[PDB]
């Protein structure tokens, strides 16, 4: 702010002001609020809580069976070298 | 804001139920996506 003498800035907005209204009042709000609809315990989703496999491992079962059977052919006898 | 991401909520699919189907009809699908580089 600058004040300049001799033209000085009025020393106030004075008493000639026009009170325009008495509408100043905010009427307090008084209220009762009830949000009470029956609630049912459940919601349907496509899927909740699953941690789906991105790849599975290979998996398997097992079997064996049979017996011990055989047809054989042997090497001929040979002269013994030494000993 | 909420990208389609299977593994977050099972398999998801884009669906079209056609009223009329001419010979050689097909759906050309275009996707915009983010992915993971393992």
């Amino acid at each position: 702010a600058l004040i300049n003498p001799q033209f000085p800035y009025a020393g106030p907005v004075p008493i000639p002001g026009p009170a325009p209204t008495e509408t100043m009042p905010l009427l307090n709000y008084r209220v009762e609020g009830r949000i009470a609809g029956i609630q049912q315990a459940r919601q349907f989703m496509p899927f909740l809580q699953g941690p789906h496999r991105a790849v599975a491992e290979q998996t398997y079962h097992a079997i064996g069976t049979g017996i011990q059977m055989g047809q054989t052919f042997n090497q001929p006898l040979i002269n013994t070298q030494e000993g | 804001d909420k990208p389609i991401y299977t593994l977050q909520y099972g398999n998801v699919g884009f669906v079209v139920n056609p009223k009329t189907v001419n010979q050689n009809a097909r759906l050309l699908m275009g996707y915009e996506y983010f992915t993971s580089r393992t």
